[PDB]
């Protein structure tokens, strides 16, 4: 597990090679989300991205996929594009085909480690969140169980 | 995805002018939004946008008078002028922090002055 | 900021429609111009984005062109459904004006 | 170091007993703040807090000094009192005086590490927060120097 | 630490009236924030409040026809009619989910219809 | 919800004026009262709560007296800048109405 992370295209910052088929897998600790975000795009265009493109995969489930070239127009935030996953484990795909004539640069892209707030999204009387996980609290005449989620008087 | 947009109605000269727009299907917070207005037989004029970060940015005619926020995507437009009624439309651009297009526009209201 | 060619333009059922945009600049991405279609009473539909890809739903007669500055909007077969108003619509880079600017408009009336 | 921990008075729930000084020391690892808060009050009032109290000192400066009866009114936050620092150390005095005779049953806190956003409150051009610290990043053809903290052109 | 609202004025019956307050020296978030009402001559009349947490709890009288957010301090009283006009103030409760007492008023936006 | 007693009062200075407000509820903590002093033009000043506790800078005549639902204001001396109109406010424990609410007021005039 890992707190943050970077994920750069093959022969970044200068063009990718052709026929390049490329992976990463993203894991963080147990009680932490993902947010995965890409500061540069720079990729073949094509119909569906069914050329060149960059998947985001989830457990059986495709979180996304790029293609393209793009920027951000916002002068106080460099982030083209952005994922936030609840899970704890992602997948990074980059495919390349035959030709780059154009020169495309490919991509950056960073992620770290979020909190998941299990109370706003599992006790009897109170939640408190903090980073990682999560615990109950009790009125001052209950008592928690052995369980830990439920309360009750003695 | 919809937009709706409320608050149209008649407003006397130089009083105040605020709109609001209700999303649905979708969170603010992770598209630029934007207000753009027509007047009556013209054409589309923008007014302003506020990315997903949370940036307010304005077209030069309106950066002293208009004030945008998002909650909900209200519009406060004062000094209401016989030349700021129009038919306001809210929309929503392609990504967060830039916009490309408009796919998702709302239906409009007339304001009257 | 942005200028739109013509103003009006008439035509027949089953004719070529071309309308220029001229943006005066370099456009955000260098491409970011899109294309609306209004009909009275209603709220724009998007027709084309980023100068030339085609938004699902719309027919494959829309085609759209265009270099840094100057863009284009083609009808190669005008239909009765085809009969609105046009809009271009550019993104431009921070520090270069506003960051969104419409077109004039285009009525097209048979 | 812990990422969250309990507070509570002696002899809690029941009535603390007289003539009592306690001390807790909070510690929080390095890049997190301490959020402290209060669910329960219930001490002998007094002007400025002299005979009975809870002192909240954040190195040698006194954060906080409570006493007397309090709960909140809100039917969703439990919280009565609540203190947010920056720093990773944190102090609670809890003193009782000659005479308990009404029988006040102290105090119950909860603290958690919070994240230090070193972003908002360090880099040339980019500057990327996470749980526990934050790195530095610059578009394409800067590269980061020895320092992690400045970006050049090659 | 300090109060001051704004958008007191005339407003015709039936139209909408809002209200605004700013706050110097503490942040709207750790303290439960209150607008309170005073007609002409009457007394002074509690109108609602949002708690520090954020949770707007409102009059009995007020419970269909007010809107109170945070960002600012805005009140927001829907069809108004010539009870309306009074002078409107801001107040700064004690603590985050508790009151107990108003120590920090406003100035007072007078309000006629 | 809370009934506060007089509605006016008249006296001389030097002497003493007692307030009483009653809630027909307990108090949110037993003794969420305070008690405000307002003069025309002016929003209210706090000198009261907690229904015994003076705020700083509260002159030491008044004083506040308190139970489960009776409570009082006391100024054991009038003065010159004593004659103003008084309230009670109370805070209530959520389900027993409206959170807060005021008295209806005591104007005393020499
Ligand atoms: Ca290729
Ligand atoms: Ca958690
Ligand atoms: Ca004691
Ligand atoms: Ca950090």
């Amino acid at each position: 597990p890992t707190m943050y992370g970077e994920i750069l295209s093959p022969n970044y910052p200068q063009a990718y090679p052709s026929e390049v088929e490329k992976s990463w897998d993203i894991e963080v600790p147990e009680g932490y989300g993902i947010h995965l975000y890409f500061t540069h795009l720079d990729i073949e265009l094509s119909e569906n991205c069914a050329y060149d493109s960059v998947q985001i995969i989830s457990g059986d489930t495709e979180e996304g996929r790029l293609c393209g070239q793009r920027s951000s127009n916002n002068p106080h935030s460099p982030i083209v594009e952005e994922f936030q996953v609840p899970y704890n484990k992602l997948q990074v795909i980059f495919k390349s085909d035959f030709s780059n004539e154009e020169r495309f640069t490919g991509f950056a892209a960073y992620y770290v480690a979020t909190d998941i707030n299990e109370c706003t999204d599992p006790c009897s009387h109170f939640c408190n969140n903090f980073i990682g996980g999560y615990f109950c609290s009790c009125p001052p005449e209950y008592f928690l169980h052995d369980d830990m989620k439920n309360c009750g008087v003695n | 995805v919809q937009l709706v947009e409320s608050g149209g109605g008649v407003v006397q000269p130089g009083r105040s002018l605020r709109l609001s727009c209700a999303a649905s299907g979708f969170t603010f917070s992770a598209y630029a939004m934007n207000w753009i207005r027509q007047p009556p037989g013209k054409g589309l004029e923008w007014i302003g946008l506020i990315y997903g970060s949370g940036h307010e940015f304005y077209a030069s005619w309106a950066e002293e008078r208009v004030t945008i926020s998002v909650d909900q995507f209200s519009l406060k437009l004062s000094s209401v002028t016989a030349a700021d009624t129009a038919v306001y439309y809210c929309a929503r651009g392609r990504s967060k922090n830039y916009n490309s297009d408009f796919h998702l526009w709302g239906q409009g209201t007339l304001v009257t002055v | 900021q942005m200028t739109q060619s013509p103003s009006s333009l008439s035509a027949s059922v089953g004719d070529r429609v071309t309308i220029t945009c001229q943006a005066h600049e370099i456009l955000h991405d260098k491409k970011n111009l899109a294309w609306y279609q209004q009909k009275p009473g209603q709220p724009p539909k998007l027709l084309i984005y980023s100068a030339s890809i085609l938004e699902s739903g719309v027919p494959s007669r829309f085609s759209g062109s265009g270099s840094g500055t100057d863009f284009t909007l083609t009808i190669s077969s005008l239909q009765p459904e085809d009969f609105a108003t046009y809009y271009c619509h550019g993104e431009f880079s921070h520090g270069s004006g506003d960051l969104n600017h419409f077109g004039q408009g285009t009525k097209v009336e048979i």
